[PDB]
């Protein structure tokens, strides 16, 4: 019924919230800007991502490998991973 | 160790040597008539012609008969005034009471 | 492949039976607890906690 | 502050509110590391025979057999008539075949009395 | 069909009120009957003809078997096994018949508490005498006599009801 | 009876001069045939049996356990099929040969007219049960179950033969017909409460009684699939029949002997169907349900009325035929995964359809979804037992209640759920498996079609 | 569900873990969004007034103390996404799973109705079957002498190798396979 | 795209359900022909008074002629 996940739709509703995050530039903010390393959050902030991820993708991350996603690419291959998204 | 003992052997399966086997016997040809007999004289015979034979047994329980007759004593009580189930099974003359 | 001292047997009473008791079970020593001998036929299962 | 939370037998503790969750001394990571140690080793092995391609039946569980052959085989060797079992056994397979005897006894003489002295209800009973 | 005596299974005559419509509307009811009247009961009642034409080919005729009548338990001789089977097997189908007799009575007084519908405590209350007096003389005679009831054992049972019974009018009438 | 008793002696020479790979055909067609012919037996009178001679008569309890027998026999030839393909030829020809003395004897044993020979026979059974338990079982515990059995049995039974042998001498003759007709009452003394206690406890060891039963699960468990399907299907007929035919001469005294019993199998019921709640072996669990069922025969028995003995026969056939039912899906989920543990194997509803299907029959004829004889037997039963006394419906309540919570357990437990990860070896249902289950309940919906003939004689 | 767990929680494992709970249960409580950014902002501000404290012993005294408030002011029925565990919709497809030991027990038949599928599936087997020994070499050859302390699994060294245990994690049936 | 629905082998359930059916039926069809046929063509005997100075049979106490017979 629903139509199908695509890897670009994915990383296009993440990149999506990460810019409508008040704290990220959108001008620097790319695939594989690291959350802490280059873009300077901290713990909080990235919970509040996670969080905010989980809201856009109707599904729950579990702490365990969300304290592990400190990239868009990484959320968007663990999302893809989940929903059996190969294309 | 303690004894010279055969390793136990891994269980066949019957389909890997007969993908159309019925599970009776591991030759195909036995395992076919088996299954062709037991599923012939099984289902048919004994399912079909014992169940019609059952329902086409005859009234010997005189379950009928006992009906009839009930009629016939019912219509034959109101009839004649009679109460329609006597007071006792036995005759009080012929029964004598000891005293 | 189950040999006869893998299975449950006796109330362990010396402290070696406890380790090997501990031991057979899979668990620390310390971790290892039995129900106590009240001669309802526990005899040294561990005693797990009353967990979901 | 705020009430505080009683535990019970089936409403057991919360982990975030056991006090031992926070009072951590450095032989309790001990503790910790050596049962992840036996956990790991224990699901290396499970994982081992899990991805054997040439394995075809059923991944024998020993603690598996030892639950099942505890629970019914081990019961009476390790049985011994103390007090306390001599009690509930004498109770819990005596006291209920006495109790219905008594009240199946009271009810049957009540019902036997008044069919005796004529006062019991028995019409259109015919069926027994 | 109609092949049952009416004076073993009464049925009071049916009066059925005539129609008088009141209003100028068709009735669906009736148009709904002719419906059914010529799709429905005009072909059954054709093949019910051919069938019954079929079976009046050949007729041919089944009897109901009567039974002589033989001394009882009471007229049994002690230890007299050939009389004793003759009476008992007797008493069994008296027993059944007795049973049966019973059935029709209770068939009677369901149709009329049915048929009565709305009035049925007032007006099927002579079904309910004549149950009450067939189910009072069949517990009386096939009471409590248990899994192994018996001509003999139906014999004890009257006895002591006579005595009961004698004893009872001798302290009245004494 | 003859023509029904010797085409079993003619299986016998048959099955020994069969070829190696015909034995299997040769037997189960036979066997059909058998059942075909035995069929007839159902035409009973209304008012006495049917005296074919001085030896045997059948009656309208007989017929239906005589009918059941001769069905059961071509099944337990099913299911050796299934689990004895490695044997040898000699061994499987012994199988079968102790299959057909057993099938032998029971047949004797129902259409006996004689006490005396009614108890030769039912403890000439003992023998080709013994011989299949403790020969062709498949674990250690097989030779405790068959000593368990045995002595069981014969401490019953043995103040039984000293009873019928007294009671011979007192009257005259053991036979059934003059011993219904010239009965007189038992008084009440200690000399005839001992020789009620005799003849009823040995009946009552045989049925089983609660408290008398541990045989039940250590010889049901431990049996092959043809011994446990005639362990509970038939074996345990043989005490109920024999109390339905011994109780003709113990009365009145059973109306004062029996509260004991009547306790017993209550509370017993209530009992072991708690402890089918919590059975970590399926096979232990349907041995329990077993007892539970064979309590409540037990129940209207003793309570005696002619409500009860209807029930009593309609719950004894049904039983027998839901627990060959059950033992055989259970024998058939055994064989796949080698182990009786019930939470071994799960997800066996996404494996295997028809099998869930099976066992969802199976589970619903248990738990007595009417109009199965399951609970036209039962509803009887628990109808005389009220008329007895108003508690009884507390009990069979509570009783029923917890029937119906085990068997939707079991179901759940063993179809449902997540499929067990590590078990590749789930291969598809046999044709010959899926014919045995529908052999098995097919007659019991006909039944339910057709009830009046599995009534008993007070029908 | 796809990380090996560590031994023990970190503090702030424990603090971001309780962060997280509070909200969600508070979003659970604040049904509106403009009420639950409020809310969370506040919680938020709560959260980062603690943040600087470099005594260990007063920050594990907040976190207990933070716990019982938790627990006494959560939600008795909090919002879980539908596929999450006690969700409405979990394991609702566990039913339509079936796997490829299942799917190897076709008929002919059966396996002939679909040609082109079971030659890849011919293939896929071939290349399990050719990469076990590698597999159980280099996880015999990584493990310490006691054995395994993590249930973490080491990656392909080599480049014609494949990651040891591998073939259910890759073979695991699709979260809706019908 | 269509993707493949990895199912067990419906295969051996669906012949076991065809035999069983085909075997039901093999006789069961002719046996309610012959029942209908019985029923169309020779009905039930009529109950009729024993005729004076005549001895019947079992089979002309019993009505349906597939019981008489
Ligand atoms: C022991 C405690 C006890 O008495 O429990 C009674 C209780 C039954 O409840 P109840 O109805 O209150 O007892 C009888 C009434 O009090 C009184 O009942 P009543 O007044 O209706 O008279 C009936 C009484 C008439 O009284 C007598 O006959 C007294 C003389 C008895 C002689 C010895 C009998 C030996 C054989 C017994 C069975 C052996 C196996 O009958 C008996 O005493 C029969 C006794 C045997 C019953 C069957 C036991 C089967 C095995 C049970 C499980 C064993 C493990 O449990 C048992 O009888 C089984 C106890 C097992 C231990
Ligand atoms: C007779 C049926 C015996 C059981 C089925 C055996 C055959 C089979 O596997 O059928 C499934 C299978 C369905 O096809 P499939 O999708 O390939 O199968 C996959 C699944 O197995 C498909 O399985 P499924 O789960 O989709 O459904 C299979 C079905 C199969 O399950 C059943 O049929 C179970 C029925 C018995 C339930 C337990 C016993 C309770 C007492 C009932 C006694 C009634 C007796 C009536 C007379 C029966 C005479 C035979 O189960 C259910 O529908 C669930 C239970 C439904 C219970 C309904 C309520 C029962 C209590 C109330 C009944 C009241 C009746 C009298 C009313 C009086 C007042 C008007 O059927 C066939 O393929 C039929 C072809 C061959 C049929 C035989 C030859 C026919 C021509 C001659
Ligand atoms: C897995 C699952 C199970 C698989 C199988 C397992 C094994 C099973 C083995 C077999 C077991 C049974 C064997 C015994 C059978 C037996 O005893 O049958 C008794 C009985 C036969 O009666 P009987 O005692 O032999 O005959 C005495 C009668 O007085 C005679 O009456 P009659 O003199 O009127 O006779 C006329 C004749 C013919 O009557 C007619 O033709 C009239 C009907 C149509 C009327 C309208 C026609 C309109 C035409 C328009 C044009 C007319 C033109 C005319 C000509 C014009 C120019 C001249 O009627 C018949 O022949 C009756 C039907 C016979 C069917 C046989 C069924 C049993 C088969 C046994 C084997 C089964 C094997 C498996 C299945 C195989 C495939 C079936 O069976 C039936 O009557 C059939 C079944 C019952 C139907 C009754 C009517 C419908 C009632 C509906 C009630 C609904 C209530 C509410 C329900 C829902 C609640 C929610
Ligand atoms: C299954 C194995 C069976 C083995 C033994 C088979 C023995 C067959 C013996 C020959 C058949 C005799 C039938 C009765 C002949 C008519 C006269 C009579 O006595 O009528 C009595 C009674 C009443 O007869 P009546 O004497 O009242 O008069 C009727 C009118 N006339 C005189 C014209 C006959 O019944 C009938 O007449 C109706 C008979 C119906 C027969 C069909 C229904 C049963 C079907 C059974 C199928 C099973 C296989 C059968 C194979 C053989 C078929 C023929
Ligand atoms: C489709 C879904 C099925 C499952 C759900 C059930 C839903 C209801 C389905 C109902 C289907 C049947 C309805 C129509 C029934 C027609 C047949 C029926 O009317 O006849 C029955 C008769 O059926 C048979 O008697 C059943 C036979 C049962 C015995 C079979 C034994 C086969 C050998 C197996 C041995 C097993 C041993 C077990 C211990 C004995 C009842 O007897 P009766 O109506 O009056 O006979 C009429 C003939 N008269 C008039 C001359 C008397
Ligand atoms: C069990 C422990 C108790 C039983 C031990 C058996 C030893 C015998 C003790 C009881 C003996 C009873 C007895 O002899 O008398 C019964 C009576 C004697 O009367 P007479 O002298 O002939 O004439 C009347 C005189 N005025 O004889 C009879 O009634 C025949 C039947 C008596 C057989 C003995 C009864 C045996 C007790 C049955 C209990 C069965 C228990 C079953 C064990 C099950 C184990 C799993
Ligand atoms: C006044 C209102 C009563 C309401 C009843 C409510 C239920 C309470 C009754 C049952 C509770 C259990 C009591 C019986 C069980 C024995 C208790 C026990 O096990 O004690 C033993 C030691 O044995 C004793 O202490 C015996 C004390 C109690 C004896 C009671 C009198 C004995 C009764 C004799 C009759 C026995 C047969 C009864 C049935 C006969 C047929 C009716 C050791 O206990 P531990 O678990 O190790 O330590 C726990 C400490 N809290
Ligand atoms: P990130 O990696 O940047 O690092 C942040 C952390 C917090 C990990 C710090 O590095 C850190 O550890 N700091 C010191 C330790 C510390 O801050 N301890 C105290 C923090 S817990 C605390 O203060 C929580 C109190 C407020 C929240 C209480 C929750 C109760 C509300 C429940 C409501 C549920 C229904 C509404």
């Amino acid at each position: 019924d629903a139509p199908p996940l695509t890897l670009e739709a994915i990383k296009d509703r993440v990149l999506y919230v990460l810019k409508l995050y008040d704290k990220i530039d959108p001008e620097k903010l790319s695939v594989n800007s690291h959350f802490m390393k280059d873009l300077g959050l901290d713990s909080l902030d990235q919970v509040e991502i996670i969080m905010a991820m989980e809201d856009e993708f109707g599904f729950e991350i579990p702490d365990i490998d969300a304290e592990k996603l400190m990239c868009p690419q990484e959320i968007v291959d663990y999302i893809a991973d989940k929903k059996d998204v190969y294309e | 160790i303690r004894l010279q003992e055969d390793p136990d052997p891994e269980d066949e399966n019957l389909y890997e040597k007969n993908p159309d086997s019925h599970g009776y016997d591991k030759d195909p040809i036995v395992d076919l008539w088996n299954m062709r007999v037991v599923f012939f004289f099984g289902f048919s015979i004994v399912l079909v012609l014992g169940s019609t034979f059952v329902a086409y047994l005859p009234d010997y329980r005189m379950q009928e008969w006992a009906r009839r007759e009930a009629e016939r004593l019912v219509k034959y009580r109101e009839a004649n005034g009679l109460p329609l189930m006597e007071s006792n099974c036995f005759d009080p003359n012929k029964i004598q009471l000891p005293e | 492949h189950v040999t006869k001292d893998m299975f449950p047997g006796p109330y362990p009473k010396t402290p070696e039976e406890r380790a090997a008791a501990a031991k057979k079970y899979n668990m620390r020593v310390e971790d290892y607890e039995p129900y106590p001998d009240d001669g309802m036929g526990y005899g040294d299962y561990p005693k797990l906690p009353d967990r979901s | 502050s705020f009430p505080k939370y009683k535990p019970s037998r089936l409403a057991t503790l919360p982990a975030t509110l056991d006090p031992a969750e926070y009072d951590i001394s450095p032989e309790t990571r001990k503790a910790q590391a050596e049962r992840l140690a036996i956990r790991s080793r224990l699901k290396r092995e499970y994982l081992l025979q899990y991805n054997d391609p040439n394995r075809l039946g059923v991944i024998e569980d020993p603690a598996l057999i030892r639950w099942t052959y505890a629970r019914s085989a081990n019961i009476y060797p390790n049985f011994r008539p103390t007090p306390k079992t001599s009690l509930l056994g004498a109770l819990f397979g005596i006291g209920p075949l006495f109790f219905w005897y008594y009240v199946f006894k009271t009810d049957r003489d009540k019902k036997e009395k008044l069919i005796q002295e004529g006062k019991l209800d028995q019409t259109f009973n015919i069926s027994y | 069909p109609d092949s049952w005596d009416k004076d073993v299974y009464p049925e009071p005559p049916r009066r059925t009120p005539a129609p008088a419509p009141q209003t100028s509307l068709p009735n669906p009811v009736t148009y709904l009957t002719k419906i059914f009247d010529l799709l429905v009961d005009r072909p059954v009642t054709l093949a019910r003809e051919f069938i019954e034409q079929q079976h009046a080919k050949n007729r041919y005729y089944y009897y109901h078997r009567e039974f002589r009548r033989v001394p009882d338990i009471t007229e049994c001789e002690e230890k007299d096994i050939l009389c004793m089977f003759e009476a008992e097997m007797q008493w069994r189908r008296d027993y059944k018949v007795d049973q049966e007799i019973v059935n029709i009575i209770q068939e009677r007084l369901k149709a009329c508490q049915q048929r009565e519908g709305e009035s049925y405590r007032q007006n099927c209350a002579k079904e309910l005498e004549q149950f009450t007096q067939v189910s009072k003389a069949f517990q009386d005679r096939y009471s409590d006599l248990g899994a192994h009831y018996s001509a003999r054992k139906c014999l004890a049972k009257q006895k002591q009801r006579m005595l009961a019974e004698r004893k009872a009018a001798k302290e009245a009438a004494a | 009876m003859l023509k029904i008793i010797i085409p079993t002696t003619m299986l016998l020479p048959m099955t020994w001069m069969s070829k190696h790979n015909m034995i299997w055909i040769n037997a189960t067609v036979h066997s059909l045939l058998i059942s075909l012919i035995s069929l007839s037996l159902l035409n009973q009178l209304g008012e006495n049996s049917l005296n074919f001679s001085l030896t045997f008569f059948s009656d309208s309890l007989s017929a239906p356990l005589l009918v059941l027998t001769t069905w059961l026999l071509p099944l337990m030839l099913m299911a050796s099929q299934s689990h004895l393909s490695k044997e040898t030829t000699t061994r499987k020809k012994l199988y079968i040969t102790m299959l057909i003395l057993l099938q032998l004897f029971l047949i004797m044993t129902f259409t006996a007219t004689e006490l005396i020979l009614f108890y030769i026979l039912f403890e000439a059974t003992l023998v080709p049960t013994l011989i299949i338990i403790t020969r062709w079982g498949n674990q250690t515990e097989r030779l405790n179950a068959g000593l368990y059995f045995l002595f069981y049995t014969l401490a019953g039974s043995l103040p039984l033969l000293v009873a019928l042998v007294y009671i011979q001498n007192t009257t005259g003759s053991l036979n059934f017909l003059i011993i219904h007709y010239w009965s007189h009452p038992l008084s009440n003394s200690w000399s005839n409460i001992f020789m009620w206690l005799a003849c009823i406890m040995a009946f009552m060891v045989k049925m089983p009684l609660y408290g008398l039963h541990l045989w039940l699960p250590k010889a049901h468990v431990e049996a092959p699939i043809a011994g446990s399907m005639v362990l509970a299907a038939v074996l345990l007929k043989l005490g109920g029949y024999g109390m339905m035919r011994i109780t003709t001469i113990l009365n009145p005294l059973t109306n004062y002997m029996a509260y004991p019993f009547l306790m017993l199998s209550m509370w017993g019921m209530i009992m072991t169907s708690s402890i089918c709640l919590r059975q970590t072996d399926l096979k232990s669990l349907i041995a329990y349900s077993s007892v539970s069922h064979m309590a409540l025969v037990i129940v209207a028995i003793m309570i005696q009325t002619p409500w009860s003995f209807m029930g009593a026969t309609a719950l004894m056939i049904a039983h027998g035929l839901t627990s060959s039912m059950l033992f055989c899906l259970a024998n058939t989920n055994y064989e796949r995964v080698h182990s009786r543990t019930m939470i071994l194997a799960r997800g066996l509803q996404t494996l295997l359809p028809l099998m869930a299907t099976w066992w969802l029959v199976a589970s619903l004829t248990n738990l007595a979804l009417p109009p199965s004889i399951n609970l036209i037997g039962e509803l009887f039963i628990i109808t005389a037992s009220f008329s007895w006394s108003n508690i009884t419906i507390i009990l069979m309540g509570m009783n029923m209640m917890i029937t119906a919570l085990y068997s939707l357990y079991m179901l759940i437990t063993t179809q449902r759920g997540k499929y067990t990860h590590h078990i590749n070896n789930i291969k598809p249902s046999f044709t010959r498996e899926n014919a045995l289950m529908a052999l098995h309940i097919l007659p019991l919906l006909l039944l339910t079609l057709n009830p009046k003939m599995i009534l008993g004689p007070l029908y | 569900a796809f990380s090996a767990p560590a031994a023990y929680l970190t503090h702030q494992q424990k603090v971001l873990r309780l962060y997280k709970r509070a909200l969600r249960h508070l979003e659970s409580w604040c049904v509106h969004r403009d009420k639950y950014r409020y809310f969370a902002c506040l919680m938020r501000a709560r959260f980062d007034e603690h943040k600087n404290e470099k005594d260990m012993v007063k920050a594990t005294q907040l976190l207990r103390q933070a716990e019982e408030e938790f627990w006494y002011g959560q939600h008795p029925q909090p919002y879980i996404f539908p596929e999450s565990p006690g969700g409405t919709s979990y394991e609702r497809y566990e039913c339509y799973k079936v796997p490829e030991w299942c799917l190897d027990d076709w008929h002919p038949s059966e396996k002939a109705m679909y040609p082109d599928y079971f030659a890849k599936r011919e293939q896929w087997k071939r290349l399990r079957r050719e990469s076990w020994e590698r597999e159980v070499k280099q996880l015999q050859e990584e493990t310490p002498p006691g054995g395994p302390r993590t249930e973490a699994l080491p990656p392909a060294r080599k480049e014609g190798d494949l990651p040891p245990l591998w073939w259910h994690i890759v073979t695991r049936p699709r979260e809706r396979p019908m | 795209k269509r993707l493949f629905i990895i199912k067990p082998s419906g295969f051996y359930d669906r012949r076991f359900l065809k035999l069983m059916r085909f075997y039901i039926l093999l006789t069961g069809i002719p046996v309610a022909i012959g029942i209908t046929l019985v029923n169309v063509f020779i009905g039930e005997a009529e109950l009729a008074d024993i005729p004076e100075g005549y001895v019947p049979e079992h089979w002309e106490y019993f009505k349906h002629p597939i019981s008489r017979w």
